[PDB]
Order: C-alpha cells, then sequence, then structure tokens
C-alpha cells in the first residue's frame, strides 16, 4: 500500500509509473530513498533537498518531499482516506487489550519483524508516537534485529532443528485418514 | 519598426525583473526615473470595439451581447468577416464562396435585424441546477456565519433562545444503452468538404456539430484597447473615447520619445576586426547624453557579450529642432565646430551624431554581440512648472544610465 | 460582487469564459507563437524549470484575459478548474502567476472530476476522464472525492496520436504531385501534430465490440488465415496542398484498438472503471455503477460510449470481475454540455455561487502573507 | 539593417518633378486621373492604371518594384464603375505586391508579395506581413498585423508607429539618391 501511494505522490510531483513492470522500480525507489520525519509538519515547511534516483534506463528523478510523505501513511493511514488503526496503534492496542498485569512486561519486550520497519527513522518514529498514546513513567524497549528482513525464516530454521517438530508436524497418511482438520488442529 | 530591424539593438529596464526589448516597444516613466517593458507595466481594459464595422461599444453592452458585434458576422469555414448579398439578403465569404443558402439558412426581408442564432439547447435545465446550488449556497454561508459568529462571541454555545419553502432538482435519468454508431458509417464514401476540421469546430464550442449543414455562422469577435498602469507609478498611458478610426493618444508616452535612440548606421567586416559608425538622435529639444561607460566588469547581466567596445568618447551635446530645416542651414561654433572629434564623431547633423566603435569580433565562432551603457541628461519635470516656470537644474543634472546591448549581423 | 472568470488549462485546448453560462466562451489550442519559432511551444509542460514555465503561462493568460476575454484580471474572481494529482510545481507556478503579476482577487483550485458531478445534479456519481495525456478515472460519492480508489493509464489523445502516426508510417501511400501517382512511401519523416488530431477526428471513428474483438486476433494473426471483418473505403487526405495522403480503410478503426486493447496487463480505458469499482467500499458499489460519466475530448469520438458501456459488461462477466461486479446495472449520464465542456460547465455552475466562492477560494492576501497554496498533501 | 536604413543608387532613367521621382521603366497607363502632390518614389516596372481613377498618394509615398496598385470596381445595381482609390500620407508599399484597394489609410507598411483584396478598406498605422491575402471588402484597424491566406488578425504594432514610420520612408528617399 506505501509503494501504491508513493506512486500517487510520484504522479503529483510529476512521474507517471502506469506499467506493472513500472510498479517495480516505485518499490526500489521506496527501498532505496524514503526516511520517516519525527515531525512531519516541520520537514513540509522546510525546503527539500530533492535528492536525484537514477533509473534502470539511466534517466534521473528528484523525487523531493514525496520521500517522506508516502511511508508517514504507515502511521497515518487516514491521510490518503483508509479506514485503519495505523502502525503505532496496532501495537499499542494489542498491548492494552491483553490483561492489566503482562501491560508492563510487553510494553518493555517489542520486537519489529519484517521489511516494512526498515524505513529510516522508524523506530525513531515508533517510540514517539507509542509513548504518548501508552500510560507516563512505561518503559518502552522496541528491540529491532540486524536481520528484520529475514528473521521470520530463522525463527522457523531453529523451530524445524528442534526434535520436538518431530511430533508438531502432520504426516502424509495421518491427512489421508484424520481428514481435513488434521492441519488446523495441529497448527497450535 | 520591421523593415529597419529595430529588433536587434535592445534596452534593459530596472526593477525584480530584467527584460531586453527594443526601445520602439518599451515606455519611459515621467513620475520616477525607470523606463519599464510592455511586460513589466500591468494592462487595463478601456473600450471595445469591431474590426469589421468600427463602432465603440459600452462595457455593460459587451457583457449582455457576450463581447459580440449583432450587424457583423465571421464565416465558419474560413475565418474571415462576412458581407450581406441581395438577389431577399444571403451571408457570403469574399475569400472561399461559402454562402448562408449552403447550410440552409432562410434569406431574411429586412437587412441586419432577421439574423439570429439559436438558442443553447440545454439553456432552460442551467438555471434550475444554479437556483437549487444557489438555495443550497445560502444554506452553507448562514450555517458557517452562524458557526463563526457563535467563536467569535466564545460563548461555548449558550442556548439562549430556541435553535432551528425548498427547491428540489430532480437528478438526471441515465440510460441502460446509449445510441451506437450508425451503420452507415460502415461501407461508405467519407468526404472530408462535408465533415467540418477540429479548428472551425471548436469556433462553435455549444453544440460543436460534427455535420457541415449544422455548423451556422458565430458573430464576429469584439478586439480590444488596452491602457497601460505601472507598479510604482499610477497613471502611464491611455486612448481615446474613439480609438475607431483614429491613431491619437490621449497621453503619448513612450522610450523613444524621451531616451536618446542609438541605431547601427553603418555595419563593418565581421573578421576578427572593424571599426562600425552608430548613430545618437535626441528627441527632447535641448539636452545633454554621453555614452561614456564600458559596462563595468561582470555587472550589470553581460552575460551576452562576446566582444570589448571601447568607445571611449566623452559627452557630446546634441539637440532637436522641430521644424523643416535646409541642407545645412547654418553652422554653430560651440556645439558642432568646437568638438571637431574626427576619429570618434563620424557625423553631426540636425538631431543626429555617427559615432566609431572600436568592436573585436570573433571571440566566440559567431553571433557577435556587444554591452555599452548609454548616459543622458532627463528632464523630468517631477516638480510643478508651467511651461518650464521652475529652473529643473536637479532634474537636468540628474545623469540615467540605460544598459544597452547592440546586436551586429555577424 | 462580477461575474468569477472559470479557466481550465490543458495539453491540447483549454476553455475559458464567464461562470453562469450554458457553455465556455473561447475554446482554443494552448499553445503561444513566440517570435524566432516556426512552430509555436506547448504553454503546459510538466518536469522543466519555474522561470522558463512561468513566462510561458504569463503569455497565455495574458492572451486569455485580452484576445479572447475582454476584461481587467483584477477586478473579478478565478475558479482555475485543474485534475486531481496535477504536478505540484505547475499548479504552485499558475497560482504565482495570477496572485503576483495579474494581482487576481482570489483563485479557486477545483478538481475537474468533482466539477463535472455537479453539471448532472447528482451528488454521488463515478467519473471517466479521458484527456490529451492521461485517461483519469476518480470515484465521487456524496461530494467526497475517493482518492484511495484512484486509476490512470496513458491511454488518452497522445497515445492515440502516437499510434496513427506509427500505422500510417508502415502503410504510407502519398501523391506528392511530381510522378508521385504511384504508391511513394515515407517523402516525410515525420507528420506534424496538428494534421495527425484533424485526420482522427474526420477519418478514424470506434468500431463495435464484436467487430473490435476480430480486429484484435485479426492483425495478432494468432493461427488463423484473413479473419479480419471488411474495412471501410480509403479516404484521401491533403498534405501542405499539393501532396494527397491515400488514408487505408484498416488504419481508421486499428488505430483506436490500442484504448481498448487487452495487451495481456487486462489495463483498458474500459477495465479502469471496474478496477476502480472493485476497489470502492462495498456500501457505495452499487451507487458509483449507476451513476457513470464519461467526460473528455478523447470520448467524444464517434462510437466511443457505446464500445466502453459493451466492453464494460464483456468484461464483467471475466472471471476476476465476475465475483464483485457480476450482478451490476452500468447505466451512463448524459451530460447538458457537450463532453469536451462538461469540466469548464461545473466551474461557470460553481463560480455562479458567490456566497461559497469567496470563502473557499485563496484570497491573494492569505497568498501574500503565507505564500503556501492547500493541496491534498501534508500541510 | 540594424535599425539603420542602407544605400540604394537610381540610375540617370527616372522622372524627378517638384520632389516626386517616378522610374521611366514603371509605366503608369492613364497620366490625367492619377496625381502625385508630395515628395513619391515609384520603382522599375510599376504600375499604378488610369481605369476611371483618382489615385491620390501621400507625402512621402514609397512603392517597391514589380508592384501594382489598380482601383477596384463597384458591384453596384445603379451603375457598375471602377471606385476611386486614395493612398495616405508616408504609405509603404512593398516589393511584387499586389492592391485592389479602396481607400489606404496613413502611414502603413504594406508587405511584400501580399494581395489585398477589391474594396478593401485599411485605417492610418496597420501593417500587412508578407505573403499575405487580404479577401475582398475587408477592413484593418490600426495598430493590427493581419497575415495568414485567410488575412486576419494575427496580433498588435508597436505604439509609437505614427512617429516612427516618418523617420522610415522619409530616410529612404534621402537615402535613395542618384549614382
Ligand atoms: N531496506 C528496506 N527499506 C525499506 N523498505 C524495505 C526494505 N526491504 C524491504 N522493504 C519493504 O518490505 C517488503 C518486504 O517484506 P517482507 O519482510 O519480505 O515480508 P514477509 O515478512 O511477509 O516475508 C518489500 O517488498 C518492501 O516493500
Ligand atoms: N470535438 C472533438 N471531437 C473529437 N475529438 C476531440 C474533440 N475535441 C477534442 N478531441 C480530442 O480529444 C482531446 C481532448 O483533450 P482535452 O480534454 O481538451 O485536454 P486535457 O485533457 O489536457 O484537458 C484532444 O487532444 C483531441 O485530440
Ligand atoms: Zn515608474
Ligand atoms: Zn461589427
Ligand atoms: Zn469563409
Amino acid at each position: 500500500d506505501v509503494s501504491r501511494f508513493l506512486r500517487l505522490y510520484l504522479r503529483k510531483e510529476g512521474y507517471d509509473f502506469h506499467s506493472s513492470s513500472e510498479f517495480e522500480i516505485v518499490k526500489a525507489i521506496k527501498e532505496r530513498a524514503c526516511y520517516l520525519s519525527i515531525n512531519p509538519q516541520k520537514d513540509e515547511t522546510l525546503e527539500t533537498e530533492k535528492a536525484q534516483y537514477y533509473l534502470p534506463d539511466g534517466s534521473t528523478i528528484e523525487i523531493g518531499p514525496s520521500r517522506f510523505r508516502a511511508p508517514e501513511l504507515l502511521f497515518r493511514p487516514d491521510l490518503i482516506g483508509e479506514e485503519s488503526e495505523g502502525i503505532h496503534e496496532v501495537l499499542v492496542f494489542a498491548i492494552q487489550k491483553s490483561d492489566m498485569d503482562l501491560r508492563r512486561t510487553l510494553f518493555s519486550n517489542i520486537v519489529l519483524s519484517g521489511g516494512s520497519t526498515l524505513f529510516k527513522g522508524f523506530g525513531d518514529r515508533l517510540l514517539s508516537e507509542v509513548k504518548k498514546l501508552a500510560p507516563k513513567d512505561v518503559k518502552i524497549r522496541i528491540s529491532a534485529p540486524q536481520e528484520r528482513l529475514y528473521s521470520t525464516w530463522i525463527g522457523g530454521s531453529i523451530l524445524a532443528s528442534l526434535d520436538t517438530f518431530k511430533k508438531m508436524w502432520v504426516s502424509k497418511k495421518e491427512y489421508e485418514e484424520d481428514g481435513a482438520r488434521s492441519i488446523h488442529r495441529k497448527t497450535f | 519598426a520591421s523593415l529597419l530591424q529595430s529588433e536587434r539593438v535592445l534596452y534593459l529596464v530596472q526593477g525584480e525583473k530584467k527584460v531586453r526589448a527594443p526601445l520602439s516597444q518599451l515606455y519611459f516613466c515621467r513620475y520616477c526615473s525607470e523606463l519599464r517593458s510592455l511586460e513589466c507595466v500591468s494592462h487595463e481594459v478601456d473600450s471595445h470595439y469591431c474590426p469589421s464595422c468600427l463602432e465603440n461599444m459600452p462595457s455593460a453592452e459587451a457583457k449582455l451581447k457576450k463581447n459580440r458585434c449583432a450587424n457583423c458576422f465571421d464565416c465558419p469555414g474560413c475565418m474571415h468577416t462576412l458581407s450581406t448579398r441581395a438577389t431577399a439578403y444571403y451571408l457570403a465569404c469574399g475569400f472561399c464562396r461559402w454562402t448562408s443558402r449552403d447550410v440552409g439558412m432562410a434569406d431574411k426581408s429586412v437587412a441586419s435585424g432577421g439574423w439570429q442564432e439559436p438558442d443553447h439547447p440545454h439553456t432552460q435545465r442551467m438555471n434550475k441546477l444554479i437556483e437549487y446550488y444557489q438555495q443550497l449556497a445560502q444554506k452553507e454561508k448562514v450555517e458557517r456565519d452562524r458557526k463563526k459568529l457563535a467563536r467569535r462571541r466564545n460563548y461555548m454555545p449558550l442556548a439562549f433562545s430556541q435553535h432551528t419553502k425548498e427547491i428540489k432538482i430532480e437528478p438526471a435519468q441515465a440510460v441502460d444503452e446509449v445510441e451506437p454508431l450508425p451503420e452507415d458509417y460502415y461501407t461508405r464514401p467519407v468526404n472530408l468538404t462535408e465533415v467540418t476540421t477540429l479548428q472551425q469546430r471548436l469556433l462553435q464550442p455549444d453544440f460543436q456539430p460534427i455535420c457541415a449543414s449544422q455548423l451556422y455562422p458565430r458573430h464576429k469577435h469584439l478586439l480590444i484597447k488596452r491602457s497601460l498602469r505601472c507598479r510604482q507609478c499610477e497613471h502611464n498611458l491611455s486612448k481615446p473615447e474613439f480609438n475607431p478610426t483614429s491613431i491619437k493618444f490621449k497621453i503619448q508616452l513612450v522610450a523613444v520619445n524621451y531616451i536618446p535612440e542609438v541605431r547601427i548606421m553603418s555595419i563593418p567586416n565581421l573578421r576578427y576586426m572593424k571599426e562600425s559608425q552608430v548613430l545618437l538622435t535626441l528627441t527632447n529639444p535641448v539636452e545633454n547624453l554621453t555614452h561614456v561607460t564600458l559596462l563595468e566588469c561582470e555587472e550589470g547581466d553581460p552575460d551576452d557579450t562576446n566582444s570589448t567596445a571601447k568607445v571611449s568618447v566623452p559627452p557630446t551635446e546634441l539637440v532637436l529642432a522641430g521644424k523643416d530645416a535646409a541642407a545645412e542651414y547654418d553652422e554653430l561654433a560651440e556645439p558642432q565646430d568646437f568638438p571637431d572629434d574626427p576619429d570618434v564623431v563620424a557625423f553631426r547633423k540636425a538631431n543626429k551624431v555617427g559615432v566609431f566603435i572600436k568592436v573585436t569580433p570573433q571571440r566566440e565562432e559567431g553571433d557577435v554581440t556587444v554591452c555599452f551603457k548609454l548616459k543622458h541628461d532627463f528632464k523630468n519635470l517631477a516638480a510643478p512648472i508651467r511651461p518650464v516656470e521652475e529652473a529643473d537644474p536637479g532634474a537636468e543634472v540628474s545623469w540615467l544610465t540605460q544598459h544597452v546591448e547592440l546586436s551586429l549581423g555577424p | 460582487e462580477k461575474t468569477a472568470v472559470v479557466i481550465d488549462l490543458g495539453e491540447a485546448f483549454t476553455k475559458c469564459g464567464f461562470a453562469g453560462e450554458t457553455g465556455p466562451r473561447c475554446i482554443i489550442p494552448s499553445v503561444i507563437k513566440k517570435a524566432g519559432m516556426p512552430k509555436p511551444i506547448k504553454v503546459v509542460q510538466y518536469n522543466i524549470n519555474t522561470e522558463e514555465l512561468y513566462s510561458y503561462l504569463k503569455e497565455f493568460i495574458h492572451i486569455l484575459y485580452f484576445r479572447h476575454l475582454l476584461v481587467n484580471p483584477r477586478d473579478r474572481r478565478v475558479v482555475v478548474i485543474e485534475s486531481v494529482l496535477c504536478p505540484s510545481h505547475f499548479r504552485e507556478t499558475l497560482t504565482r502567476v495570477l496572485f503576483k503579476y495579474f494581482e487576481v482577487p482570489s483563485v479557486l483550485l477545483a478538481p475537474s472530476h468533482l466539477m463535472a458531478l455537479l453539471t448532472l445534479g447528482i451528488n454521488s456519481a463515478m467519473v471517466l476522464d479521458c484527456g490529451y495525456r492521461e485517461s483519469l478515472v476518480l470515484p465521487i460519492y456524496e461530494g467526497i472525492p475517493v482518492l484511495n480508489c484512484w486509476g490512470a493509464l496513458p491511454l488518452g489523445g497522445k497515445a492515440l496520436h502516437k499510434e496513427l502516426e506509427t500505422q500510417l508510417l508502415e502503410q504510407c501511400t502519398v501523391d506528392t504531385g511530381a510522378a508521385k501517382e504511384q504508391s511513394l512511401p515515407s517523402v516525410m519523416g515525420s507528420i506534424p501534430e496538428g494534421v495527425l488530431e484533424d485526420i482522427k477526428v474526420r477519418t478514424c471513428f470506434v468500431s463495435d465490440l464484436t467487430r473490435g474483438l476480430k480486429i484484435q486476433a485479426a492483425k495478432f494473426n494468432i493461427d488463423g488465415n484473413t479473419e479480419r471483418p471488411s474495412p471501410p473505403p480509403n479516404v484521401d487526405y491533403p498534405l501542405d496542398g499539393e501532396k494527397i495522403l491515400h488514408v487505408l480503410g484498416s488504419i481508421r478503426d486499428s488505430v483506436v484498438e490500442i484504448l481498448f486493447e487487452q495487451d495481456n496487463e487486462e489495463k483498458s480505458v474500459a477495465t479502469l472503471i471496474l478496477d476502480s469499482l472493485m476497489q470502492c467500499p462495498i456500501d457505495t458499489r452499487k451507487q458509483l455503477a449507476e451513476n457513470l460519466v464519461i467526460i473528455g475530448g478523447t470520448s467524444m469520438l464517434p462510437g466511443f460510449l457505446h464500445r466502453l458501456l459493451a466492453e464494460i459488461r464483456y468484461l464483467v462477466e471475466k472471471p476476476k470481475y465476475k465475483k464483485t461486479l457480476g450482478t451490476k446495472t452500468f447505466r451512463i449520464h448524459t451530460p447538458p454540455a457537450k463532453a469536451n465542456c462538461v469540466a469548464w460547465l461545473g466551474g461557470a455552475i460553481f463560480g455562479a455561487l458567490q456566497d461559497i466562492l469567496g470563502s473557499r477560494s485563496v484570497s491573494k492576501e492569505y497568498y501574500n502573507q503565507t505564500g503556501r497554496i492547500p493541496d491534498w498533501c501534508s500541510l | 539593417m540594424e535599425l539603420g536604413e542602407l544605400l540604394y543608387n537610381k540610375s540617370e532613367y527616372i522622372e524627378t518633378a517638384s520632389g516626386n521621382k517616378v522610374s521611366r521603366q514603371s509605366v503608369l497607363c492613364g497620366s490625367q486621373n492619377i496625381v502625385l502632390n508630395g515628395k513619391t518614389i515609384v520603382m522599375n516596372d510599376c504600375i499604378i492604371r488610369g481605369d476611371l481613377a483618382n489615385v491620390r498618394v501621400g507625402r512621402h509615398c514609397v512603392v517597391k518594384s514589380r508592384s501594382v496598385i489598380r482601383p477596384p470596381f463597384k458591384k453596384f445595381s445603379k451603375g457598375v464603375a471602377f471606385f476611386p482609390l486614395h493612398i495616405g500620407d508616408h504609405v509603404f508599399i512593398e516589393e511584387d505586391c499586389v492592391v485592389n484597394a479602396a481607400q489606404i489609410g496613413s502611414y502603413v507598411h504594406v508587405g511584400k508579395n501580399c494581395v489585398i483584396g477589391r474594396r478593401c478598406v485599411l485605417k492610418d498605422c496597420c501593417k500587412i506581413l508578407d505573403n499575405t491575402v487580404l479577401p475582398p471588402e475587408t477592413v484593418v484597424p490600426p495598430f493590427t498585423v493581419f497575415s495568414g491566406c485567410p488575412g486576419l488578425f494575427s496580433g498588435e504594432l508597436p505604439e509609437c508607429t505614427q512617429e516612427l514610420m516618418i523617420d522610415v520612408t522619409k530616410s529612404y528617399y534621402q537615402k535613395f539618391l542618384p549614382l
């Protein structure tokens, strides 16, 4: 969705990426150059450098203000007009929904996973946006690993290696006899 | 203007926006001391007139008639003013032989009064929509006013008194299936004469018709009489109330009618070296001037400069006699004979002085361009004086520098 | 108060006139004839230096306010119609020209799609805008444009003009008038845009879905022996007087098909409505589908509205759109003014509302103070 | 060339009388009805026919070579006759130009090889560009430029035409001398 919204803002800068192939280079532009400002309103008033990005053909494009106000839509999806909570909100709401005793320990242990946390100054913004929503004088540690993109797989690789995994999985003969539920019931 | 290439040697304007324009196009501002361009100055609207039947129409009548002449018509096929021909009248063009009979408009008994353009097909639906939105906009105004005076009051919506005819337009019905392209278009020769081009289609925008027989002749477009007003200065120039069949200005003001105009009388060789003779005529009756300055070093936008013009000459006092003079009537001593200046000054006729500039061509490949500054004693007369009652010595003392850019043929 | 002027700066043509009128007073090609230049430069050009764009717009607005319209710019307000996602620097420049140079009282930057909706009177409707550069669609639901569910493809005038030029150069048959009665190919390296536009309008038309679907497979030649319908007769078009270009019948009904061609991606002018409508909220589906609006001069092409509405109902049955948009009744609105001048007419209807105009519109006193035009991007 | 008017040396053969210079090469069939009050120039191979005319020309009028000034015939139901044309003061007709115009205004610059139509009125301080066709019974306002095969409003002239055009025609006359 951030890649889709960046394409719209790039057309508002005057660079069209209409083709499905041309959507892939918008994802590359996003991954290369898009920084999350701590205050979005101050960076908008400030005149941008307009940092040049080089395309596959060789042509240059000056991204400018589209760079920072594209990934902002994660933290504030109402701006474009998508009815959602937001990345700062879903984290806090998930902790607040859980029992009162655990809230402090769950705030004290937050782990960032996936590729859409690697945005430059994501941890800086999230910490600030969580703090104001979360209760006052509570310790908030957002422990990002160095391998966020490949964290999900490494977990499976460790889980798979354990002898307990031998019990957890569903055998081919089990699926034929037990039925369809076999996969669902053994999931957890 | 065009015969002699006025679009060669240009004068510079001072302010926010710097522009290089011919002196013929520029205007001198008398309120202050700074010549300004047609671009820099603000434009106004004085009078409307028809280019065929020259009739000065008022501003109010134009708004009703949609900036058009009732009597005159322009042909739709080609863009030219039509003419009434009799047999009992039909409208015909001179350039193309398009008639009013071709499209099938009936001949009128009366000459001008009979002819008319059909009413717009969606004019009734228009007024109904305006009145609906007008009533609906009025509700928003009252809501916005009530909200604003409540904020201004700052009473926190305190209920002192009790709070709280309709116009309903029917929305357009959506057709289930739009009319298909007629089966004629398949297997039929297309004559390009019968169908109309885009240009002549778009001149009639209210119902732009594909066929020529539908395309009616539109009324002739009224033209404008421009009046210029500056940012700092108030008035500048304007036109009479009878601009139709008149070449008179109510207030004549132009850069050529105050600042001394420079012209390249002779053009020498363009092969790396030469000596060019340029004239410096005065327009004012009695004044003084000097082309001393060499446009400094990398100041006053000398980027166009592709040569080193010396013009190492002191001031020369020239005067204009507004009268039909004979060939060498009288020889003045102090003006002409005393500054002989045979190397510098080429010739000195009435309101004329030729000057030799030592240019250095072929510094670039080609297109030789020279920057030089010209000074003149501007009798501004800014202070109140009736037929030069005041001395105007401080005014005459004022030296106005115009950064000229002469461009040699090359 | 005075009747506020309406301007609508487009790549091909600009609409101009006064508020509370049946249609626009002047409609002309958006170009300027500068001294030295043989072909006149286009006034709206995206991705250039601001100073060069400022001079072109200053030159153009001057021609509109004096030669075409006859009225003082400072006296009365402006209603600038411009499409949604119009480049930032261009809109910033256009306002800066009107506010600084001309010193207009107040400009109102209306989106073309929301203005097109007012002309009908209906509060909610889907709006397709087949223009010169890009054919854009934007669902408008009860006054609120839904930017979330936008859609655009480069299948407008420019893409059609380029396709015509390519086809004519392949099957090039001109009678120069110099022993050129015999078919002479590519005597001129390029054809000027003014000619191509006139050929498109007069000669070329939009085919029926049944005939068009055969034309697509015919030129493909997908394991079939001459499976094309019978074309129309060849039309002879004059080029620069003496040179007579014989336009092939195939070119007339094949040039248009690039708009309605699937091209594997499943991205046509037809698909763009259904692609947008499927992405819209579940409650809004049935209201938007029932109220379709087709503006833009590209849709004026003869038999475009029938082909589109037909191509829609065919693409509905396709398995992708069959689930969501299966049992939906697609009905087109017929606007009061012509397809080209629907956008303009909205701004005039809006301009007639003096009370709301002054409030919504950005005053010069605000712009001189701030120097920040409000946009749908963050403030 | 760069504002300054250039030298043009005339031959011995030319009819110089009371300031008015008329090339002997240029026939003017009908010398009775045609009249040249001022210091006019008519270049070689030019035509000024007396087909029931009254061709009055300006103070400093100029007509370049291979150019024709013929009066138009008025298609009147009462009587069909040739309408007498009146060339204004300080009029500059360019080379190879065709003129079938009735009442040409003062201080005008008619371009090269440009055909002006039948019964065509031109008001003072106008300019017709080169390779242009003004159709029959057309009017051109002051401070205007008409061009194209249609012959329609192209733009406006410089404000200072009245003062400027005087210099042009008088300079050309003064500069145009015998060899
Ligand atoms: N270095 C990066 N900076 C910013 N965004 C990135 C970066 N790397 C990946 N992304 C974004 O994250 C996505 C990768 O998501 P991923 O972590 O693979 O998801 P999943 O956990 O479902 O496998 C990319 O498509 C891109 O949009
Ligand atoms: N009346 C018409 N009939 C057929 N085609 C037209 C007509 N008017 C315009 N067109 C074509 O459609 C295009 C419409 O573009 P337009 O909507 O005026 O520009 P923009 O999208 O920049 O506002 C033109 O470029 C032209 O090729
Ligand atoms: Zn001034
Ligand atoms: Zn008239
Ligand atoms: Zn005509």
